[PDB]
């Protein structure tokens, strides 16, 4: 059930998705119709397993913003 | 019970 998702910015540079750090593990808790995000099916409960191919269990805030707000994200999927 | 962050 691990799928990939290979994610292009608008033109805002924006992705439309809401990602959430809850007790082991980061989850999509929002997504924005009519972004990328939802134009790769992303859904909310949707568990973020590795982004751009590191996984990303546990990582901190600042972790997240330094690999995800430093224009192709990836991420793995369950 | 921890952050959130929109991208």
């Amino acid at each position: 059930g691990i799928r990939e998702v290979i994610l292009c910015k608008d033109q805002d540079g924006k992705i439309g998705l809401r990602l959430k750090s809850v007790d082991n593990g980061i989850f999509v808790q929002l997504v924005q119709a009519n972004s990328p995000a939802s134009l790769v099916g992303l859904r909310f409960g949707d568990q973020v397993l590795q982004i751009n191919g590191e996984n990303c269990a546990g990582w901190s805030s600042d972790k997240a913003h330094k690999v995800l707000k430093q224009e192709k994200i990836t991420m793995t999927i369950r | 019970s921890h952050w959130v962050x929109d991208i």
